[PDB]
């Protein structure tokens, strides 16, 4: 059977992965000792997809945490599930990131991949047949950054043949507090846009924005922020844990997702949303929710993309669902907005029902984007980097760590050809 | 008066000790480690006895899980 | 079995050893009068004393070893104090007249008819003890009863018994203070007639362990009660291994037979780390890594030594109290990876490693600290020969104007033995410099 | 029927066998007093292989301890089996190690061989029909190498038909503390190889690292460590005893185990082992055995075999198993690294289950190695018995005990020649 195996990296996703893996196990309904209830056959049947089997009926996460600082996995292992992982599984380093991605790149990655590769072979052989894998990371954070890079450069040779799931974080176009990180951004997308097939684009100012639109409570905590992105993860994997046909495989996604190699980003989207008395005031019914599925405040991934167009988009439907009515509002929404669309490819549709609605609500969905909405993302850190090339600020650290210019100059080039790409296609 | 060269017999710290004096102080216990620890890890005295609580751990959770397999079990 | 029997020669090595027996009797507990209390440990004299003391029927707890000098001030006063019950009365050899601080006199005039005595005292020894495996000789090369004496008894006991070791501790003559200038005479003729037949010779300087007094144990004026005790506590902590067991036991013949390099030179220099003061240790702690630092750290050391002017060849450590391996190997496998020490090439392992469980006790009435961990650093460098290089320029000289010669050559001696432990003196420094040279 | 007879030399082996005889005595059930109490009756049929009948149902041990020092025996004999020992067996001299090879060898082993050999024939006419023996020492052993090499070359001629076991620790590579052991190394060594059929390594500082790595314990004793060599010497030894579809002679074993005489040095290896968490984070099964078992930091000899290959293994497996599981892992490992292995031989690889597991373990094994790992072990000495003898350090003593530089010149030379052999054979 196929299986996966997840990869958490980055202070970001100690926070993400905690989050994500908590979801997972209430979904379930897995006590946090881990002893299972027995409570429902199908979920049952299939958590062998991300869990493996250990005495005592507890299901060990296939997960692999990896960081620097000691305290972040001191706090997650005090968490709710800290328990459920294990501290074989836990590898980490005597040493501070300073969140530098070329301390993270050459210096303290080359005495610490070897451990975790073979830390992942392991669980690799515990495996039998993997569908692949997915990582929890950021593209401007230190750690994550410095990581990710080299083991998703390492895990191409050994497994070619698997999926390469990225999951990173947008920092805040406004913001991005750490001065260094549309440096730590450009130097990972030139080995991430060579190196993966799949990556989930999430910014924390649209995640803000959606708390003011309706969630309504004006003080969240990020854990809430990791629930939300977690719900977003978690809706497409329910396709593979669960029943009903909907095809699940992300290679049966993937291949409907992409026309063309270099495209690996991707926007994410999600269903009702809703406020204090909306919950007692909402008429839970297909015409509103993908109403609301389609709605410009709803998504929460970068930006909006009525400054572009539509390349490709995907739909999953979770609960009790029909046919007749998604097949209608699929033409509701053709005939809604065609011209939106690109001429390049119609009926750039795809849809997938699961049967089984989530814990937490009956009528549910998940939407995963590729529009022309990417362009300002690079444009804008296409304006950081060359202004601060310009003048190269904050650089006397990397050439102490024994890094040059020379691979900006490519790198710049690398996202330069896919602004030119992306608005080749469409414009 | 002699606290300027309070060496007479020898120098005084009583004011600074607020403890005695009668025996040696350890840093800590390495027995602590010991008491935590059992040395007879590789062969609990277990016997039989968890022989049959591992038979009873839910074999059909574990044939749900991977189809196990105990002593011929189809 | 595990036995040795301890000689002092020299007033300076008498109330030096006297301490050591006052320590002694406190860890096994014995009291002034000769016996335990009501508590079983009398017999046919086989327990913890069998090694050191000899405890027969009578239930009197002998120690095994003869005090020895030329005049009785001292000895009688100690004959007066109050363990004198518990020594064997003509264990305490006295003399009646005066070495006079020379070699000669002490090693001809009084010697002849003395020696034939103490003799007669060791065989006595002999044919009672069973183990035997050396002896303990406490002395000092600028001896007034010391030096001349001891050279004549280690030459007879070297002749009838060659088969058996023999262990030497004298304190070194002190380099910029001169007590004597009659002790670069016999230390030097002391010197040369040990070379051949010594087996393992180890010194000692006052004046570092004054030093040693007021820098951590911050005493500026201490007194011998409190020098007799450190190097009281030093014997004590070797002698350790026959008393009480560890996780390995190593002898003085593996001490002998691993320490010295070649014939000759069997010269290698004792530490102890934790010399600190009670309240130090009372707000600090103690750990193997630190006081390896200090053990090696050069200032620890009672010998004008620099290391680094010179080279190690041989090195034992001797861990008495609660220790593991593991903290301890890889506290000196840091050592071999430094770069100031800078071990011989000749040796690859240098380091003779002793672990006893057994913590050091506190003496009643003393100065020392608390200790659990513990060890005595035994080290042989070539940063030594400055020594006898200070001598020898001191010698020189003092050879080159005929100074106090109508002294000696007045009482039967002549100036080829004076030359001629100048070139062995001259063929020993040759040899420390070729053995330094890789 | 064929038995054994064991003798403990040297001091460590007094530790070694103090800890390994209290094994099989608890592994048995007998009390510290003596008495059997009877519980299993595969244990109390085969217990003759080793021990011998004495009144009251008392199983005497049938093992001769030789020393010199005293205290080490008394501390043994004042063990919670000393009893179990017989003073009959403890034969001594009256004279202190000194830790010199030659003094035992050639000094005090002249009035104490004489003593041995009559105690072990009296032992030998007291069996009917031994396997062969099987020696506790250390090559670097001060005494122990000493009597080693005497008793060895001795009971060669008596009876040279049968099995010369011998079990030696090697000492810690980065320190010796003895430092003239590489001398008593070197002279040991020329005598063993030729007197030897079967060689056991063992190396502390491994022993060191397993504790930290597994036992994660920091401070243990060095009877902390004596068991776990002791349950490998066991585990060996539980073939013979037990029963099970598993050929148990040594016989047996060294036939498929020695191609070529000259190979007599051969690795321990040794299975699951568990952490303070694990042990109920562990799922028991066959895959995940094979895997640690087969795991680079779980040998415990010398060093990682990784700079060479491996000429023959062989693994015991002791627990309620099938004949199918240990295929297919061979199958897996075979195909895992099919290249690793010599071209020399294929099916390189010889199989034994036990179907009676540990008294409170039940998946268990125990693996005997021959690899290309041992190079490297001496040429380490080779530097340093050049070196040494490059300026005859310390010689003064072998001299006035009245050995010569020659013995050294062919005792090189011979080791000169097991570089090549082995490295001929596989480079
Ligand atoms: N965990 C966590 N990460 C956040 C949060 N807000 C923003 N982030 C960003 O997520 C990024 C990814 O974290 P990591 O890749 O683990 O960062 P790092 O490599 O340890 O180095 P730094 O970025 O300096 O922390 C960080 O750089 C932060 O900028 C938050 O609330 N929680
Ligand atoms: N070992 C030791 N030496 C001391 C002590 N007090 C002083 N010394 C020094 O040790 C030296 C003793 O040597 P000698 O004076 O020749 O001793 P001796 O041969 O027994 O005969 P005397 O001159 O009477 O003492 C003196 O020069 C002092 O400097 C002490 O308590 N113990
Ligand atoms: N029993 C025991 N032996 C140890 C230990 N650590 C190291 N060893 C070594 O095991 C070796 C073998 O012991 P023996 O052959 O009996 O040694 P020996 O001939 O009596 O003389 P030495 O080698 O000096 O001990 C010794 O040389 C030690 O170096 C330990 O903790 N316990």
């Amino acid at each position: 059977m196929r299986e996966i195996v997840h990869l958490q990296a980055g202070q970001c996703g100690n926070q993400i992965g905690a989050k994500f893996w908590e979801v997972i196990s209430d979904e379930h309904g897995i006590d946090p000792t881990g002893t299972y209830h027995g409570d429902s056959d199908l979920q049952l049947e299939r958590i062998n997809v991300y869990y493996n089997e250990a005495t005592g009926g507890k299901y060990v996460p296939r997960a692999v945490l990896v960081d620097l600082e000691p305290g972040t996995m001191d706090s997650v292992r005090s968490g709710p599930f800290g328990q459920i992982f294990r501290p074989d599984n836990f590898v980490f380093g005597q040493s501070g990131a300073g969140n530098n991605w070329a301390k993270g790149h050459y210096t303290e990655g080359a005495e610490l991949v070897d451990s975790v590769l073979d830390v992942v072979r392991k669980e690799a052989e515990s495996c039998d047949c993997l569908q692949g894998f997915q990582l929890t990371h950021s593209l401007g954070g230190g750690t994550g950054s410095g990581m990710g890079t080299l083991l998703i450069s390492k895990i191409r040779e050994e497994y070619p043949d698997r999926i390469m799931n990225t999951f990173s974080v947008v920092p805040s176009p406004k913001v991005s507090d750490t001065v260094v990180e549309p440096y730590n951004a450009t130097l990972s997308v030139h080995q991430l846009v060579e190196n993966t097939d799949e990556t989930y684009c999430i910014d924390n100012e649209a995640l803000y924005d959606i708390c003011f639109r309706t969630l309504k409570l004006t003080t969240p905590t990020y854990g809430d922020l990791n629930h939300l992105v977690s719900a977003t993860m978690s809706g497409v994997t329910t396709c593979l844990r669960f029943p009903g046909q909907l095809n699940a495989d992300l290679r049966k996604l993937a291949v409907n997702m992409v026309p063309f190699p270099r495209l690996h980003f991707f926007m994410p989207g999600f269903a009702p949303l809703t406020s204090r008395g909306s919950q007692q005031y909402r008429a839970l019914t297909v015409p509103e929710l993908t109403q609301q599925m389609f709605d410009a405040k709803n998504m929460m991934a970068a930006c909006d993309p009525r400054h572009g167009r539509y390349l490709t988009v995907a739909a999953v439907f979770r609960g009790r669902m029909s046919m007749k009515e998604v097949d209608e509002q699929m033409l509701n929404v053709q005939n809604k907005n065609s011209s939106y669309f690109v001429e390049w490819i119609p009926n750039n549709v795809k849809t997938a029902v699961c049967d089984i609605p989530p814990r937490g609500l009956k009528m549910s969905a998940t939407f995963i984007g590729n529009s022309t909405a990417i362009q300002e993302l690079f444009k804008r850190i296409s304006e950081q980097f060359t202004a601060m090339f310009r003048r190269k600020a904050f650089l006397h650290w990397y050439t102490g760590e024994g890094m040059d210019e020379m691979e900006f100059t490519e790198a710049e080039s690398n996202m330069n050809d896919l602004v030119s790409e992306y608005q080749q296609y469409q414009d | 008066s002699h606290q300027r060269a309070p060496l007479g017999k020898s120098h005084d710290q009583t004011p600074g000790l607020p403890k005695g004096m009668d025996v040696i102080n350890t840093t800590l216990g390495t027995p602590t480690i010991r008491e935590l620890s059992v040395r007879d890890t590789v062969n609990p005295s277990k016997s039989f006895e968890d022989v049959l609580k591992e038979g009873q751990e839910g074999h059909d959770l574990y044939t749900v899980s991977h189809n196990d397999y105990f002593a011929g079990e189809a | 079995m595990r036995e040795c029997i301890s000689i002092h020669v020299g007033q300076a090595g008498v109330q030096i050893g006297n301490a050591c027996w006052e320590l002694y009797c406190l860890e096994h507990g014995i009291q002034p009068d000769g016996q335990m209390p009501s508590d079983k440990t009398i017999g046919g004299g086989d327990d913890s004393f069998n090694t050191f003391f000899s405890e027969t029927g009578a239930g009197k707890h002998v120690p095994r070893a003869v005090f020895v000098d030329l005049e009785p001030t001292v000895v009688d006063e100690v004959r007066t104090g109050t363990y004198r019950q518990l020594f064997h009365p003509e264990q305490l050899i006295t003399g009646k007249e005066d070495a006079a601080n020379n070699y000669a006199r002490g090693h001809y005039t009084i010697g002849k008819e003395i020696v034939d005595l103490v003799l007669d005292r060791i065989r006595k020894l002999a044919d009672l003890c069973t183990g035997l495996q050396g002896f303990l000789i406490f002395h000092s090369f600028g001896g007034g009863t010391g030096s001349g004496f001891a050279s004549l008894l280690m030459e007879r006991l070297s002749v009838d018994y060659g088969k058996k070791s023999k262990l030497e501790f004298a304190i070194y003559p002190a380099p910029q203070v001169s007590t004597a200038v009659v002790e670069p005479y016999n230390s030097i003729l002391t010197t040369h007639t040990t070379l051949e037949h010594s087996d393992c010779a180890f010194m000692v300087d006052n004046e570092a362990i004054y030093d040693i007094c007021r820098r951590n144990l911050d005493i500026e004026r201490p007194t011998y009660t409190n020098l007799n005790r450190l190097i009281g506590q030093i014997v004590s902590s070797i002698t350790a291994s026959l008393r009480f067991d560890g996780a390995l036991n190593v002898d003085l013949t593996e001490f002998q037979t691993n320490l010295v390099p070649y014939p000759r030179i069997h010269f290698p220099l004792a530490t102890y780390a934790p010399v600190i003061s009670a309240e130090k240790a009372y707000h600090e702690q103690l750990s193997v890594a630190e006081i390896t630092n200090a053990c090696f750290e050069p200032a620890n050391q009672m010998v004008k030594c620099d290391p680094r002017h010179g080279k190690y060849m041989a090195c034992c450590m001797l861990y008495r109290g609660d220790v593991v391996p593991k903290d301890v190997n890889a506290a000196i496998a840091t050592i071999k990876t430094k770069r100031t020490i800078q071990f011989v090439d000749w040796c690859p392992t240098g380091f003779k490693v002793g672990i006893n469980y057994q913590p050091p006790t506190v003496v009643p009435g003393g100065d020392l600290a608390k200790v659990q961990r513990a060890v005595c650093m035994l080290s042989n460098t070539t940063a030594i020969a400055e020594a006898w290089a200070r001598l020898d320029h001191k010698f020189d000289l003092m050879y080159a104007k005929r100074a106090f010669v109508h002294w000696y050559v007045g009482e039967g001696m002549e100036e080829g033995e004076f030359s001629e432990a100048r070139e062995d003196l001259a063929a020993l420094e040759k040899d420390y410099e070729e053995v330094g040279v890789d």
